[PDB]
């Protein structure tokens, strides 16, 4: 790859098979987002077959793919991590022995810290009893610009937080994927449910107007 | 009588046990204090090989060890994968085994491995695994466990506890430091945790072969200074009864225990430290000598205490036999080889 | 919170200790709830149709923060029935009508 100035670009690496990379770049480059600027980057020690080779090729200027390994420091030398800004890690969900996936993403994590201290890194586990090993590798700062996002523990989390009450399930999980407003004219209910489907969750910093004000008070005229 | 000597100068001896008198739990090990001991923590489980615990404990009690300096041992890991093998080494003074896993941070906080004076960790399941890249995770992952471990209370950084671990793999050695040039293309003498001595593998024993055939004396040598000393009669008895036996002492037995010993001399204190900025390694070579005949022949030496800008990293390596004129800096260590006991 | 991560962390289990000023105060943590309607005092706008109505309300004096409709899968047609299932709407417009059979999803202010 190449560095362009005035621009950023990331990396992942995993389980990368057509499913995964659809969803996932489905969920990246939505429209309905702020305006986007980065490019996308992909490693595997697979050639890609066909198919794929479909959608890669169909994001002629957003995606780019390059041959090789994670576990050899001359291939985390050719994606140029030193400049990056993260490098998210795809891992295997239906896998048939649990243990040798997560065992394989700890050592992920441990080589491309080793080749980098002061890196981002965003990751899978899928049980809670290991997930604890992370947290003693030498650099992962849960302070300062790091994290890692479980399975079970948000799976069971969903269940029993909707267990006092009905279908908080489906409001938490319809938030977090990116959708558009639709039409529907029969008197079904899908018109109302899509009606509220689309809505998303943001975030952004408040005005210096609103300071010496009550809380329900900016609620209400919000 | 003393029944200290096992029926030879080469080894200390007392009589059996059973595991309740040594199992411990952690409550124990909060009550007891330890000090300058080794800790071993192996993995496996009972559908894994045996591994030859036998011959690691033998060279820590050799008969060249006043009573009064010994060195504690104690085991982690899992109890029911240690009967398997603790018939063996079931003979040996001062010897303490906890069930747990190295991995939990609070169960070898009872242990004590701050003010500990070695550690090491043993794989055994390694020789199962098909794909390369799959074992020595389990030790790779404890080592940097340990390495990370914050303190409180001397010694309050998990860099400062020093480690000496093992691995099959040779490439895998690139994980096992942070501030590393890692590569692999480089062949692993020349790697830095290799030549800082905290890492080992069975490859670098294959070139034996070669310099066994040369002079057939040479084998028996090494025999003598890493085991501690295997004459015929030691190695007939091991043939024979399959464990080690014990008699009374005798007039020969007590002269017996009389062979040199590997060690470590510093250089802050001491009579040797107005030769600490004599500078010459000769002078300190033919000083040594002409008082205890002390034989040198090795400098143990700071990472970084050769550059300019002050630093605190404390990682250490390795020079074997300098010529006459090499400067030494006051702070530094010095292989020797003392001769009494 | 961080602290917790850090015991479960080193002892790999949960533990507690005498309860001190300070722990004490640590619950005032709101929780998620559901509301019915055909009772209490928001009833009295049972027939209302505006949700905005019982926004504007709700939290006014009671802090009770309302985001999710929750409504009978045949609460809409003609023709009468007795199914039992229910779906859900987040975050209504102003103007949306409400039957007098419904469900709130809210948060609970304090203890
Ligand atoms: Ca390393
Ligand atoms: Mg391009």
């Amino acid at each position: 790859y190449s560095a362009v100035s005035g621009r950023k670009h990331i990396v992942v690496c995993g389980h990368i098979t057509l499913e995964s990379v659809s969803n996932f770049l489905k969920d990246f480059l939505h429209k309905d987002r702020d305006d986007v600027n980065v490019e996308i980057v992909f490693l595997h020690n697979i050639s890609p077959n066909l198919e794929l080779e479909a959608l890669f090729k169909r994001h002629f200027t957003q995606v780019e793919f390059y041959q090789g390994s994670v576990l050899n420091p001359h291939d985390l030398a050719r994606v140029k991590i030193e400049s990056a800004d993260a490098c998210l890690i795809l891992a295997n969900k239906y896998c048939a022995d649990p243990d040798a996936e997560d065992a394989s993403n700890i050592m992920r994590v441990i080589s491309i810290k080793n080749y980098h201290p002061k890196i981002r890194i965003i990751t899978q586990m899928l049980q809670y009893h290991n997930k604890a090993h992370l947290l003693n590798i030498p650099s992962w700062n849960w302070k300062e610009g790091d994290d890692a996002i479980c399975l079970a523990e948000l799976k069971l989390g969903f269940i029993a937080q909707s267990c006092l009450a009905q279908g908080l399930s489906t409001m938490l999980a319809n938030l977090f994927s990116m959708r558009s407003f639709i039409k529907i004219e029969e008197d079904t209910w899908q018109k109302y449910y899509l009606e509220g489907v689309s809505n998303e969750m943001y975030t952004e910093y408040l005005s210096s107007a609103f300071v010496g004000l009550s809380f329900p008070t900016v609620c209400e005229l919000c | 009588n003393v029944k200290k000597y096992d029926s030879t100068g080469m080894f200390h001896w007392c009589a059996p046990k059973e595991i309740e008198k040594v199992i411990l739990t952690r409550s124990e090990a909060a009550m007891t204090v330890l000090s300058g001991h080794v800790v071993v923590c192996i993995f496996g489980d009972v559908s894994s090989a045996l591994i030859g615990l036998r011959n690691l404990v033998m060279p820590l009690r050799a008969s060249n060890f006043h009573y009064h300096e010994l060195k504690h041992i104690v085991f982690v890991g899992s109890i029911e994968y240690l009967k398997r093998e603790w018939e063996t080494l079931h003979n040996f003074p001062k010897v303490s085994i906890l069930p747990g896993t190295p991995l939990s941070r609070a169960d070898l906080r009872a242990v004590n491995i701050n003010l500990c004076d070695m550690c090491v960790i043993l794989s055994a399941n390694q020789n199962n695994i098909d794909d390369t890249s799959l074992q020595d995770k389990e030790c790779i992952l404890a080592s940097l466990n340990i390495k990370s471990m914050q303190f409180d209370d001397s010694i309050t950084t998990g860099v400062n506890i020093p480690i000496i671990t093992e691995l099959v793999n040779d490439t895998n050695v690139q994980f096992l430091d942070q501030d590393d040039d890692d590569d692999p293309d480089t062949e692993l003498y020349l790697t830095q945790p290799f030549a800082c001595g905290t890492a080992f593998a069975v490859s670098v024993l294959d070139s034996l072969m070669s310099a066994t055939y040369f002079n057939d004396n040479i084998l028996t040598l090494i025999r003598t200074l890493v085991t501690g000393g295997a004459t015929p009669e030691l190695e007939a008895l091991i043939a024979e009864e399959n464990a080690l036996r014990g008699g009374y002492s005798t007039p020969q037995t007590l002269a017996n225990r009389d062979r040199c010993r590997v060690a470590q001399l510093a250089l802050l204190d001491g009579p040797f430290a107005d030769l600490g900025d004599g500078g010459c390694y000769g002078d300190l070579f033919c000083k040594a000598l002409k008082t205890y005949n002390m034989l040198c022949f090795g400098i143990y030496r700071l990472r970084d205490a050769h550059l300019s800008t002050p630093s605190q990293c404390t990682k250490r390596y390795v020079i074997t036999n300098p010529p006459y004129e090499f400067e030494l800096v006051p702070t530094d260590l010095i292989f020797c080889l003392m001769q009494f006991d």
